């Protein structure tokens, strides 16, 4: 999701 | 010949992660679980960096890259913790982090004693089965590709191909010093049984953390925003049967 996606994106 | 695959797995293996727990305070349910949650978030950062560096991981559609991590982090982290417990304290305690080690008293105080004892048993099996560091690395990587949605991934074919390749690598590691096919078969049976055993534990923890998040404000347990997101958006997909583990045995 948003928070995880941001982490994943760097 | 160079063990390219294993060279990579050893090279990308995350280092030590601390929980930030205050061991000077008397143990309490709220503090122990809040620290486990913080540790979960800290380890997730490393799991993401680790996963993205795995051989062939980029072959997967990006949406699937994110999905497999969000579904398998519990199993991955429990497996790694069991290995740490075995190597650092011979399974005498659960070595979540250098600053968060659980003796039986803490297992009880955490209110998930049954799950903790099952994790301690998992840790003991690393010793009973004489799991090598190389088998551990390959098995842990395989755990990232052991849980998928019933409705299918964006590109299920690429995922199936990658999982197959990791199983092939596990076969190669088993055959290294084994010339007899029967010896390899026996080892594969043992390792797949161990891998399967991680799933029921992960599900119990998924259920426990889900219930804890729902009543977190009532028990003073803090959940980092990202963990709250994953546990409320992804974990329920697993608990409701929409996402399921891939078992080797029935
Ligand atoms: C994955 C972690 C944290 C990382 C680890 O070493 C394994 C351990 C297993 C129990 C989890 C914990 C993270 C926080 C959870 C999910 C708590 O909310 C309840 C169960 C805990």
């Amino acid at each position: 999701s948003s928070r995880f996606e941001s982490l994943f994106a760097g | 010949c160079q063990p390219i695959f294993l060279n990579v797995l050893e090279a990308i293996e995350p280092g030590v992660v601390c929980a930030g727990h205050d061991n000077n305070q008397p143990d309490s349910f709220a503090a122990l679980l809040s620290s486990l949650n913080e540790l979960g978030e800290r380890q997730l950062v490393h799991v993401v960096k680790w996963a993205k560096a795995l051989p062939g991981f980029r072959n997967l559609h990006v949406d699937d890259q994110m999905a497999v991590i969000q579904y398998s982090w519990m199993g991955l982290m429990v497996f790694a913790m069991g290995w740490r417990s075995f190597t650092n304290v011979n399974s005498r305690m659960l070595y979540f982090a250098p600053d968060l080690v659980f003796n039986e008293y803490r297992m009880h105080k955490s209110r998930m004693y049954s799950q903790c004892v099952r994790m301690r048993h998992l840790s003991q099996e690393f010793g009973w089965l004489q799991i090598t560091p190389q088998e551990f690395l390959c098995m842990k990587a395989l755990l990232l590709f052991s849980i998928i949605p019933v409705d299918g991934l964006k590109n299920q074919k690429f995922f199936d191909e990658l999982r197959m390749n990791y199983i092939k690598e596990l076969d190669r590691i088993i055959a290294c010093k084994r010339k007899n096919p029967t010896s390899c078969s026996r080892r594969f049976y043992q390792l797949t049984k161990l891998l399967d055993s991680v799933q029921p534990i992960a599900r119990e923890l998924h259920q426990f953390t889900f219930d804890l998040l729902i009543k977190s404000h009532m028990v003073s347990v803090d959940f980092p925003e990202m963990m709250a997101e994953i546990i409320s958006v992804q974990v329920p997909k697993i608990l409701s049967g929409k996402v399921k583990p891939i078992y080797f045995h029935t």
